[PDB]
């Protein structure tokens, strides 16, 4: 039990009106950020009141950076006196299956890793506000991972513009856009540093050999329909091939005993392949639907078993 | 209710670890088979370092224990790296019972040799967080000439596994007070919460002035958010590795690379170009812009590592309880940190490059 | 100029300013209770046994939920403050930095903005040891030892010279105009009309509209430094004592019933901590039930204070023997709840 | 029922139940379970002895937690009666105000504030300020027992003496105050009291719910849901006829040793609770409260005109042939510290508030004073012209073009020269709201004119501008006098 | 919990003998379900996919290790939901690599060297349970070979547990691994030019003198026609973030041996846990 | 002693620092008592 | 340490530059650790200071 599950008790106060008490019971499968792994907490800790920095309530990008400093938990049953959650970093349940709920406009499938994203979309900023307690509960949006790497890339690359459209996505042919807002200059610089460090560290002495393959990719794009569908219409290496003819240095220091490409690929996997975890948080969670349906519609629950 | 855990048994040579002197409840760290060491040094080393050093430093250890993927106990590993800690008054107390309780002749000649192995690991660039692997904590042992049968918990709570002696069946995690570094007290987190345990190595890359430190850090931070806390402690080692870790790599003097002109070449429509079939032809590729990048002697990421961590387990209490007692290991009194109720979960290593 | 006003405050020149120092103190008391024949109904429930597991062993947490019913028409209970124990804060001079803070536009010369910071932080009790990170609070360096208790953080509100001292020989407001929600009437915008309408007169001293033009009016020099609305000093953990005097969003939010404001300042929540080192803004978890007389009235109290060592010594006799003024000197004798305590 | 009295000329109380829960833990060990269950047992005497080490480890923990709830009642009742209670220094005005009129004139509310201020600063710490007297203290304890209106509920069983006189109050003090009050200020009149033991119970008349399965659809089989209403509503009488007959027959009162002091006209339990309950636990005793007092210290002011004097001709005289360091404008403060310190507080401590470059942050003030459209003033000093032509005709271009502009209204800065510094802060002038910063003149300018340019500005509206006061002399004479 | 993979009838005599040999071997099912046909298991369900197509498919599917094999049905238990309840499930090597105690074991598609049932008309490909520190090596060696085809004799030499591996032993595996090589090279050549457009100076600086002083600024916390550049950032972070999952090869399996040898050799079985 | 018995009933850094201000003051006032305030009676009997 | 302030009076680093700092004129005369005046039997009262 201690290992398999861990139940927290988010306590509910005394004075709560029934327009407020009947809103919490519709919050059954959600995602809740505990700051600790305490077993007794209050709603003033969970809500957006405790989320504020010194005086500054941060925007959707700084909303990311105080997620990964916290602990995601999923509500399992809403009692009248308390809310029972389970933090995902410890363990799921004895059975290891906790039901979530779609807040996305996007269907889920089997085996997709779930990363969570703020309420970024338009027509999506749904904050359950309790009037008697002055509490908003900004619930994040469980998305599939190949969406969650797009949206973080749409938000981080947008702040690089304003230091001197993009907000239109497409997934399975359904048009959806995300909200645009001015960004606080603080958390944007915390994202740019996590880029350039993990970007420059992926450059090794052996990468000057890989750079000589850019005229080989471009000359291959006229024959293979896979490489033509690979590069892009708006890529850089297509414009890097038409203007620059790179060539390698001839010799390497101690070039007998070491492998130049092998050190270049391992350094690329540990720093630039790791980059999606250094901007957003980790995809702890994936979907394993057993017998119901292979596609989980929006507003529907979905069973969940942990992912590395 | 009785919790669930997992035992391991392994027949282990007692050269480096001693389950008799180190009592029930210490860490154990397993190695690779040492035939892999002198070849990985030959392959993963940066240019201009002695690859023939790791094969010689390990060879002087096997010829010192005669007077096979084995096992190094934690108390042996701390006393080998004992010349690099802050509390030197207790670091020379951990060494004091390593040489005095371990079975053999001139145990004090192993510590100065095994630390010379670890200095050859950092120098020949096979980092021992790629070699030291976690193995469970001691619950019991069966002694024999030159070997022992070691029982340990690879996964589970420490306090669930039965020792065997019905006089005192349990075992608590026993750690020397030199490696145990909190991050609750030193940062100011006094609030209750479950705490994670982490194994942390630290290096320092200079020419023949290299170190090793092994720590067990208790923290309330996730493994995704430890790297800002390791940088705050060990940022002194981070600076010394970026400027002194790159040595005998030959630099380009002076610079040969100009600035990268694609922002200037693509703006001008007069610049000569090529089609998809025109490229990779020498009559049309010589008309383009020539660009010869020189990456030689750059301080790459793997040559700038200062630390490496891994998951080790957790304490699922609200308020985790540590102790500071001085247990007697034979005739030597040692500062001991006693951990209470550790639930073991191994994890993969992670360099802090 | 912040360069030019450095060269005078060191070398002993008086410029055309006058500051009103504001600090905050915390006094450990010994209260006395009183209640009645049946002042509260009290309900208790049934115990619950909750089992939890841990590597150390199985925890049995026990809960029992309970209830409080305050059946008093009127007032049925009294706290009475009897004596005074130690003051927690040392009544000292801790000057406040804003180099701990963050969110002010620097002067554009990097040769001169670095020059001022190395001239004030260097050798200070309070200034940051490390430069301020882009996130989180900057840290105060750890003192090796303390002798008197924690350090009351002083402030400096820029006021003109020609104000009278007689506004300070009485319990007054450091803003220069009487703020507060107790004074307002039964209209919608009376509370903001008190603090900022300067076509009307001060409710406390009615023959003048203010005592400080540089601190009472909207967009003054006093407002730009110390507000919750502008977030100059949002980054430092060090408490500013006039934060509850100037932040107009918080006075306007309180209600006006004197039946309830008197009870709610018997157990109000303080804005400081006692487990700190110098004096800190409170962490979001802790709550120290401290009664606030400054919460009701928005008024602060004068001290036994002078500007000569010669002229202060007349005040240790008592009250009627202390000379108040000299040719260009002055005394301020206290009007506090500590008048006859010999603290 | 609200009291009403008749005059010449032409309810239900609903109160929200507050609610808290309590916590305590018990933790067992791993070995402790294997012995209670029976897993680590042998037939040996040692294994049977080892149970006693672990069965009594329960009995040392069961009592230390089950007894930790009746000392929680003593804790929680303090932490609530501290929250109901306002202090005496703000009640002796209010009980005089509620008993007199309860009248909603703004004047009477504006005289309660003159009562709440003065009665706080005078009667805050009465046992410390005037604790050396006796007659003032014996009136203060009567001010405790008569500032409160007796409550609504009549209890079933009442606390009494051995004589049987009922007690009407409870004092809760700390330990040194109780020792002081029991020597010279009070008398102990009784030692052993009569105290009820049983809790109170209820008469349940609750809304009842019926769920019963019915096999079939007949008349007699569907009326059994109806019979089940009166079967269960009858059982609520069977519970409620017991709970009255138990309370008639239960042992009601026992004999309890506790101090009884009479104050004025009624008996009061005098009680100190840091030896029974809070002894050897890590809890602050809640009756030890705190204060928040903010203080004002003026650094560099200057005396008014009728205050620049000495109390004698030779009061404070320096050595003969030496200047007097008193007549100079002061820049320091001296006051008493905590441990009898002659502390010093001067202008050089005010570096960290002024040398910080936010004193020249003006854009939050310029861009918001120009929110409502301000009118047009006289732009004589708000405007600078680019020079042209020969210098001999330069003034004749001035007066012949500025003839009518120099006589619309008053020039602002010249008229501020005849201001007594008590007249300046009065609302007489229309230039209070343009005095906001010690180093930036705020005036009314000319819209959309780049400077300098043209001899006469275009007749447009105005907006508030901001120019840096360069030197100390540019402060107005009403803020640093001559 | 145990699933049942029912064999369809029509089994010949060698075909029952071939399914008898795969006792301790890893099987991918689509969804956890009691009734499950054998045709969803087999290689027909994967359509032929290359090495990249298997690495994608081995993360959407849920691995299961076979238990005892009945003559009518295959009884397998999954590694995600059915292994936390039970204690230990045996696992057989198909690798040339000896397993040591305490290793974390990921799975690799069969790159090195195919139980085919002829009566049923299907093939069966089974993954290779080798340890995770080699899994980030063996993939990285072979991708580094394919770049050279658009070597060095030490590139094919792997020493683990004192045993020599020969990756050479070449023809069809080169064409099998082609879509990895076309995605590994592209995500680096796009990567190292967008950096080189944002901060264009990084190669012109002197290596140990200027570039280090510009590196220490990147490390410190206290310091705060048109090129389609910023649309290529998003284009690269979703593609490089895609190859970060697929080439992670995160460990499923950890071996804890009890009452046995510390080294599990090729062909033998190894005890396996995945939970504390 | 009388400053220390009031401290052993509540262990921060400031609450230690306010002992020393009491340990100095309660020494320099009440070191000797039957010689300093020995002529009174109400101060002695307490 | 005289980058830090005096715990008694917190607005100055010391009250004597010639007695409080290390290797001062006060240290060189009245320390046991230097032994200027341990040969004479007459007590120095600031030996414990």
């Amino acid at each position: 039990m201690l290992a398999d599950g861990f139940e927290t008790d988010i306590a509910i106060p005394s004075g709560i009106s029934r327009p407020d008490a009947a809103a919490l019971q519709r919050c059954e499968g959600r995602v809740v950020f505990l700051p600790t792994i305490r077993r007794q907490l209050t709603l003033a800790d969970v809500a957006h009141e405790s989320f504020v920095s010194g005086g500054v309530s941060p925007d959707t990008l700084g909303l990311l950076l105080a997620y990964r400093r916290r602990f995601p938990a999923v509500i399992t049953r809403v009692l009248p006196t308390r809310i029972v959650a389970c933090p995902l970093d410890v363990g799921l349940t004895h059975a290891g299956t906790v039901n979530l709920r779609n807040t996305s406009p996007v269907d889920l499938c089997n085996g997709d890793p779930i990363s969570l994203v703020p309420p970024v979309f338009e027509g999506q900023a749904t904050d359950v506000r309790l009037d008697s307690l002055d509490l908003t509960l900004r619930f994040p949006v469980p998305l599939p991972s190949p969406l969650a790497r797009e949206i973080v890339a749409r938000l981080v690359a947008r702040g690089i513009r304003d230091l001197n459209d993009l907000n239109v996505l497409y997934y399975n042919g359904s048009r959806l856009s995300l909200l645009a807002d001015v960004q606080q200059l603080g958390p944007v610089n915390a994202e740019l540093r996590s880029l350039v460090l993990n970007m420059v560290y992926s450059i090794t002495e052996g990468t000057t050999i890989i750079l000589t393959l850019i005229p080989r990719l471009f000359a291959l794009s006229a024959q293979d329909g896979y490489v033509n569908a690979l590069l892009q219409m708006q890529s850089v290496t297509r414009e890097a091939a038409q203007l620059i003819h790179p060539e390698a240095p001839a010799l390497m220091q101690d070039g007998e005993r070491r492998l130049p490409l092998y050190e270049a690929l391992v350094a690329w996997l540990t720093h630039a392949g790791q980059l999606g975890d250094t901007l957003a948080l980790a995809p702890v969670v994936r979907v394993c639907t057993f017998d119901g349906a292979a596609v989980v519609r929006s507003g529907d629950m979905a069973p969940v078993i942990r992912y590395p | 209710g009785s919790p669930r855990h997992h035992l391991t048994r392994q027949v282990i040579l007692t050269d480096l670890c001693q389950p008799n002197a180190d009592r029930a409840g210490t860490l154990l760290l397993a190695l690779r088979h040492p035939a892999d060491l002198p070849h990985l040094a030959h392959q993963r080393a940066p240019p201009g370092r002695q690859t023939e050093r790791l094969g010689e430093a390990w060879g002087q250890l096997m010829e010192a224990t005669a007077l096979r993927a084995g096992l190094v106990s934690f108390n042996f590993l701390v006393a080998a790296c004992a010349a690099s800690y802050d509390a030197r008054d207790a670091a020379d107390a951990v060494r004091a019972h390593v040489t005095a309780n371990y079975r053999g002749t001139r145990v004090g000649a192993r510590l100065d040799r095994f630390s010379e192995c670890l200095r050859a690991m950092v120098h020949t660039h096979v980092f021992p967080h790629e070699v030291m692997r976690f193995f469970g904590g001691l619950v019991s042992w069966v002694t024999q000439d030159e070997l022992a049968s070691v029982t340990a918990v690879c996964a589970g709570p420490q306090e669930a596994a039965h020792t065997g002696h019905p006089g005192r069946p349990r075992s608590a995690v026993i750690l020397p007070a030199c490696a145990f570094v909190d991050l609750d007290a030193e940062l100011g987190l006094g609030g209750p919460g479950a705490a994670f345990l982490y194994l942390v190595f630290t290096y320092r890359q200079r020419r023949d002035q290299e170190l090793c430190c092994v720590y067990v850090i208790k923290s309330q931070l996730p493994p995704r958010g430890l790297e800002p806390a390791l940088e705050r402690l060990f940022g002194r080692l981070r600076i010394t590795n970026t400027i002194h870790g790159t040595e005998d790599m030959t630099p380009p003097a002076p610079n040969r690379n100009p600035d990268f002109p694609l922002a200037g070449l693509a703006a001008n429509p007069q610049t000569p170009r090529c089609s998809a079939g025109q490229v990779t032809n020498p009559q049309f590729a010589d008309r383009l812009y020539r660009w010869q990048p020189d990456l030689r002697g750059r301080p790459t990421a793997r040559t700038c590592t200062y630390a490496a961590f891994a998951e080790l387990g957790m304490m699922p209490e609200d308020s985790p309880r540590c102790l500071h007692r001085t247990e007697r290991f034979g005739a030597v009194s040692v500062p001991v940190v006693i951990l209470e109720g550790v639930v073991w979960r191994p994890g993969e290593w992670r360099a802090c490059a | 100029s912040p360069v030019a006003l450095h060269h005078q405050l060191k070398t002993g020149l008086h410029p055309g300013f006058g500051f009103t120092v504001v600090r905050q103190d915390r006094f450990v008391t010994e209260n006395v209770l009183f209640s009645e024949r049946a002042s509260e109904a009290y309900f208790l429930g049934q115990l619950q046994v909750a089992r939890h597991e841990t590597g150390g062993g199985v925890n049995f947490t026990l809960t029992q939920p309970r209830g409080n019913v305050d059946l008093g028409v009127g007032y049925t209970a009294v706290v009475a403050t009897a004596t005074v124990r130690n003051p927690v804060t040392d009544m000292g001079n801790l000057p406040q930095n804003f180099y701990l803070g963050r969110g002010a536009p620097p002067l554009l010369d990097n040769a001169a903005a670095v020059y001022l910071r190395n001239a004030v932080v260097a050798g200070n009790r309070l200034g940051p040891a490390q430069p301020v990170p882009v996130f989180g609070c900057a840290q105060v360096p750890r003192r090796a030892g303390m002798d008197h208790g924690q350090d009351a953080v002083c402030e400096f509100i820029a006021t003109p010279v020609s104000t009278d001292v007689n506004y300070f020989r009485r319990p007054c407001n450091p803003r220069g105009r009487a703020a507060g929600g107790v004074y307002a009437g039964d209209k919608e915008g009376d509370v903001t009309a008190l603090m900022y309408d300067h076509g009307q007169s001060d409710p406390s001293r009615a023959f003048a509209a203010t005592a400080n033009p540089w601190a009472s009016q909207r967009f003054s020099y006093g407002d730009l430094l110390y507000n919750g609305a502008y977030h100059l000093n949002g980054a430092s953990p060090v408490l500013s004592p006039c934060f509850k005097f100037f932040t107009s969003a918080d006075i306007a939010a309180k209600h006006r019933c004197l039946e309830r404001l008197i009870v709610e300042t018997g157990s109000a929540v303080s804005t400081a901590t006692a487990a700190s080192d110098v004096q800190f803004k409170r962490p979001p978890g802790c709550r120290e039930l401290v009664e606030d007389p400054c919460g009701l009235f928005q008024e602060a109290y004068p001290l036994t204070c002078a500007s000569d060592p010669a002229l202060l010594r007349s005040a240790r006799n008592g009250e009627a023997h202390a000379r108040e003024t000299h040719f260009a000197q002055y005394l301020v004798y206290d009007a506090s709840p500590l008048k006859g305590l010999a603290l | 029922h609200q009291p009403l009295i008749a005059r010449d000329g032409p309810n239900y109380m609903t109160k929200i139940i507050d609610r808290r829960a309590l916590n305590a833990a018990f933790s067992l060990a791993t070995e402790a379970i294997a012995l209670l269950t029976g897993e680590a047992l042998d037939g040996t005497g040692i294994g049977a002895h080892r149970q006693l080490r672990a069965i009594q480890q329960l009995a040392r923990n069961v009592q230390a937690v089950l007894g930790a709830f009746e000392r929680g009642t003593a804790d929680q009742m303090l932490h609530v009666l501290l929250e109901k209670a306002p202090p005496l220094a703000l009640l002796l005005p209010m009980q005089r105000y509620l008993d007199n009129g309860r009248l909603a004139t703004r004047v009477a509310r504006a005289t309660l504030v003159a009562e709440l201020k003065r009665s706080f600063c005078e009667t805050s710490f009465f046992l410390g300020k005037a604790g050396h007297r006796r007659e003032a203290v014996e009136a203060w304890l009567v001010d405790l027992t008569t500032a409160t209106q007796p409550s609504v509920a009549v209890p079933r069983l009442t606390h009494a003496d051995t004589r049987g006189r009922p007690v009407d109050g409870v004092l809760v003090t700390t330990a040194p105050i109780k020792q002081r009050l029991l020597q010279s200020f009070l008398k102990v009149e009784d030692t052993e009291a009569d105290v009820p033991v049983t809790y109170g119970e209820m008469v349940l008349n609750g809304a009842n719910l019926v769920t019963a399965l019915v096999m079939g659809k007949a008349v007699r089989s569907l009326d059994d849901v109806g019979r089940h209403l009166l079967e269960m509503q009858e059982e609520q009488l069977d519970l409620n006829r017991q709970t009255l007959d138990e309370l008639e027959s239960a042992p009601q009162t026992t004999r309890v040793r506790a101090d009884l002091v009479s104050i004025g006209e009624k008996l009061v339990f005098l009680e100190a609770l840091e030896k029974r309950i809070y002894a050897a636990t890590n809890v602050p005793y809640p009756l030890v409260g705190a204060m928040d007092l903010t203080f004002v210290l003026p650094l560099g002011l200057f005396n008014p005109v009728m205050e620049r004097f000495a109390a004698h001709a030779g009061d404070l005289v320096p050595a003969p042939g030496h200047p007097d360091p008193r007549a100079f404008p002061p820049r320091q403060l001296f006051f008493w510290g905590k441990d009898r310190q002659v502390l010093r507080l001067s202008l050089e401590h005010a570096i960290g508030t002024v040398c910080h470059p936010s004193l020249m942050n003006v854009d939050a003030a310029v861009g918001g004073l120009n929110r409502d459209p301000v009118e047009a003033a006289n732009p004589y000093g708000a405007y600078v012209a680019a020079p042209a032509g020969p210098a001999a005709d330069m003034q004749q271009l001035f007066l012949n073009a500025w003839g009518q502009r120099l006589a619309h209204g008053r020039v602002r800065w010249v008229a501020e020269g005849q201001m007594t510094p008590e007249q300046f802060m009065q609302p007489d002038n229309a230039n209070l709201a343009l005095e906001l910063h010690p180093a930036f003149d705020f005036f009314v300018g000319v819209a959309d004119v780049e400077l300098p340019g043209g001899d006469v500005p275009p007749a447009g509206p105005g907006e508030i501008q901001a120019t840096w006061r360069v030197v100390n002399g540019n402060l107005p004479l009403a803020l640093c006098p001559a």
